[PDB]
């Protein structure tokens, strides 16, 4: 396995700093130029950032220029960006990725990071609330009401990973009290609502929220 | 800097067919473009020598030509989990730029979505707010209506709905609109219906609940 | 007209397929372009397939210099012999390789210092011809101030074509780039269109890709089009990309862009 594991991300005060972390393994990471890369929810992809395989090589894109900084450290494996004077549009999904050089010729970013989310804003964090949608033809759908969170995002599991078929997970919708609110549900055979138990595990990383409600008739 | 217009920016592509996406150059460059595939949920992967390609096998299904101003992005055969956010990026000088990126959508017979409603838990109720989600599942092509009604009265402004990404396996779509009001405001009422418009269905259908 | 028979006539039109080239590197000399050194074309169908594999470069106005050649319909080209007195000449690289060899763009020459000297070049070209010269000239971008020193003992090179009408200065950034054919350089493409009675003038201090001679502008009746349709034998009098078309129905909804007698859109 080759691998790109990113951490550093939160919520942050407009004008506050924020380091991210970009730990790689599985490579080389001593003889590959590293990248970061941002989307802005509703935008496309954005280049930020960029550091040669030795070192003290660096250029930045104009949006951050003066503001970020970026750092490598080969001894521990691992890419750094010092995010400083943040403001709302800095609100995205960092990504950390590699060039691939093979021969001689550049070819694109084949190993990209899994994704880190930094939110700029004046709001505080808040965890939702976990409500329970129950069932009532022949087939019953149930889910979880996961109502009343800030910032994004949620992960909801059903089971604790064991049902996956069947599941969809709603995107968010940020309601007129300016947090967020969404559904997750789950379609399952009508006959099993007796003899098989459904528990939905949300998880909201920003407020330390992990909860396991359960969904009976 | 060297910038790039993507074309075109919504696609949609039945199955099994070749469709090909366009990029165009402010200036003309010798070098290829680099493409990426994006799922919703995922990192971006690169496209044009996925894996181990280039080591491994040579075999692949997507094709990236082009020299100068306009480039090109070809699928030679459209599958069902090729669903994504395509972008298209230019590496011959720093700044590195992309485009504004090419939503494939997989397209489907018309299918008729299940309509469930649910009324709002017990233990919301304590907290002073009601919310009535309804769930349309697995549904095609994406244009549905909800339509909530309260005591058959019509209600606008007190409704909010997202949709899921299309699968990645029956190219399908699921809805959820949920109403909100408040404790008091729920309790004074007891027919909540949930009407739904739709393509694949010859009437509109009705899920309801009393009390 | 609606239906198109899928493939472009050879007849009566004078077409150059262009297979794995552009029109621009047939124009600068990429190697595996040189069996298009001096081709006459009254239409010059471009290939999605086409990629460059010489020296990576860009060309600023890349529209309108592939809209000067298409138009002459010639790529023929005439040596001239300029006095590069002092530096070293036909630099070659191993991101363009020709006959098994380090090599370089066929129409460019690339100067070095000499004896780490490389002095301000002054050159003057009098076009005492009847017709437009198109001289097709360039600057190197080196990766390092290391990289600018080995090659030209100048750390701030400074070029200048100019013309009685026309000037053009152009300074080298000096930067890391990715890696093409394992260089890390690239390299500026530029123009200059030189009339009868007026004389072409260079400048260079530094980072010269020196032309070797002009190509012919001639009336521009040929044009270029953008087309993956295969070269048949037939005639049509009407071509578009999507195939050449009869031209006996006053008017078609094949494809807006065409050349030669068709109907109206
Ligand atoms: C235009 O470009 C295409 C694509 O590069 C050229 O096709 C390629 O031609 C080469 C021949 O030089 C093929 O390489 C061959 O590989 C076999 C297997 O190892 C080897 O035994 C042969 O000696 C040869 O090296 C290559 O496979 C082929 N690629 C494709 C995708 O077709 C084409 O020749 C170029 N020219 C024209 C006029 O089309
Ligand atoms: C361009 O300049 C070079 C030197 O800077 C010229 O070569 C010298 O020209 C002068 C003027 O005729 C002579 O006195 C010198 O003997 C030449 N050699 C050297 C080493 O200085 C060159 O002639 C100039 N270009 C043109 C077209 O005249
Ligand atoms: C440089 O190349 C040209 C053409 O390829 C050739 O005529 C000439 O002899 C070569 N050497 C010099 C010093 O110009």
């Amino acid at each position: 396995e080759v691998q790109l594991v990113e951490s550093g991300g939160g919520l942050v005060q407009p004008g506050g700093s924020l380091r991210l972390s970009c730990e790689a393994s599985g490579f080389t990471f001593s003889n590959y130029e590293m990248n970061w890369v941002r989307q802005a929810p509703g935008k496309g992809l954005e280049w930020l950032s960029y550091i040669r395989s030795s070192g003290t090589v660096t250029s930045y894109a104009d949006s951050v220029k003066g503001r970020f900084t970026i750092s490598r450290d080969n001894a521990k494996n691992s890419l750094y960006l010092q995010m400083n004077s943040l403001r709302a549009e800095d609100t995205a999904v960092y990504y950390c990725a590699r060039d691939l050089v093979y021969t001689g010729s550049y070819y694109g970013m084949d190993v990209w990071g899994q994704g880190t989310r930094v939110t700029v804003s004046g709001a505080s964090t808040k965890g939702p609330s976990v409500f329970p949608l129950a069932p009532s033809g022949g087939t019953a759908a149930l889910g979880c009401l996961v109502k009343d969170y800030f910032p994004e995002p949620v992960t909801v599991s059903w089971n604790s990973g064991a049902l996956t078929s069947g599941v969809h997970t709603f995107p968010a919708v940020l309601q007129s009290s300016g947090l967020y609110s969404l559904s997750s549900v789950v379609t399952v055979p009508s006959s099993s609502l007796g003899t098989q138990t459904y528990i939905c595990n949300v998880n909201h990383k920003p407020s330390n929220t992990k909860v396991d409600k359960r969904v009976e008739p | 800097a060297i910038q790039l217009t993507q074309s075109p920016s919504s696609l949609s592509a039945s199955v099994g067919d070749r469709v090909t996406i366009t990029c165009r150059t402010s200036q003309g460059i010798s070098t290829p473009l680099a493409w990426y595939q994006h799922k919703p949920g995922k990192s971006p992967k690169l496209l044009i020598h996925d894996a181990f390609s280039l080591e491994s096998g040579v075999p692949s299904r997507f094709s990236g030509s082009g020299s100068g101003t306009d480039f090109s992005l070809t699928i030679s055969s459209v599958q069902p989990e090729d669903f994504a956010t395509y972008y298209c990026q230019q590496f011959y000088d720093y700044p590195i730029t992309f485009g504004q990126g090419t939503r494939l959508e997989i397209r489907r017979t018309v299918a008729a979505p299940s309509v469930f409603i649910f009324p709002p838990s017990d233990e919301q109720l304590k907290s002073g707010t009601a919310s009535v989600v309804c769930l349309l599942n697995n549904f095609y092509p994406r244009e549905a209506k909800v339509q909530w009604k309260v005591d058959n009265a019509l209600q606008s402004g007190n409704s909010q709905e997202s949709v899921t990404e299309q699968d990645s396996k029956d190219s399908t779509y699921s809805l959820s609109s949920t109403l909100t009001l408040s404790k008091a405001d729920y309790e004074k009422h007891k027919v909540y219906a949930c009407e739904v418009t739709h393509q694949g269905l010859s009437s509109p259908v009705t899920k309801s609940f009393n009390r | 007209q609606n239906s198109s028979i899928g493939e472009i006539c050879d007849s009566p039109h004078q077409i150059l397929d262009g297979e794995n080239c552009t029109l621009i590197d047939a124009l600068l000399g990429d190697p595996q372009c040189d069996g298009f050194q001096n081709k006459k074309w009254d239409l010059f169908v471009e290939r999605s397939k086409a990629y460059s594999n010489c020296y990576p470069y860009d060309v600023p106005d890349y529209a309108s210099l592939r809209s000067l050649v298409a138009s002459s319909g010639t790529l023929e080209f005439n040596n001239e012999s300029f006095n590069w007195n002092g530096v070293t000449q036909n630099g070659t690289s191993s991101a363009c390789i020709r006959r098994s060899n380090n090599s370089f763009f066929s129409r460019l020459n690339w100067l070095t210092h000499l004896n780490f000297k490389y002095p301000a070049l002054n050159v003057t070209m009098p076009n005492n011809e009847q017709f437009d010269k198109l001289y097709i000239w360039g600057v190197h971008h080196p990766v390092t101030d290391k990289d600018q020193i080995f090659l030209y003992a100048q750390p701030s090179g400074r070029i200048t074509v100019s013309t009685k009408r026309s000037q053009q200065a152009v300074i080298p950034n000096i930067g890391f780039r990715p890696r093409i054919r394992n260089i890390p350089s690239r390299i500026s493409i530029y123009w200059t269109i030189v009339k009868p009675g007026d004389i072409l003038l260079i400048n260079s201090t530094g980072n010269l890709i020196a032309p070797r001679g002009y190509f012919k502008i001639r009336s521009g009746k040929s044009s270029i089009m953008r087309s993956d349709a295969p070269i048949g034998k037939c005639k049509s009098e009407c071509i578009t990309p999507n195939g050449s078309i009869p031209n006996d129905k006053p008017f078609q909804n094949v494809n807006r862009i065409t050349y030669g007698a068709c109907p109206r859109y």
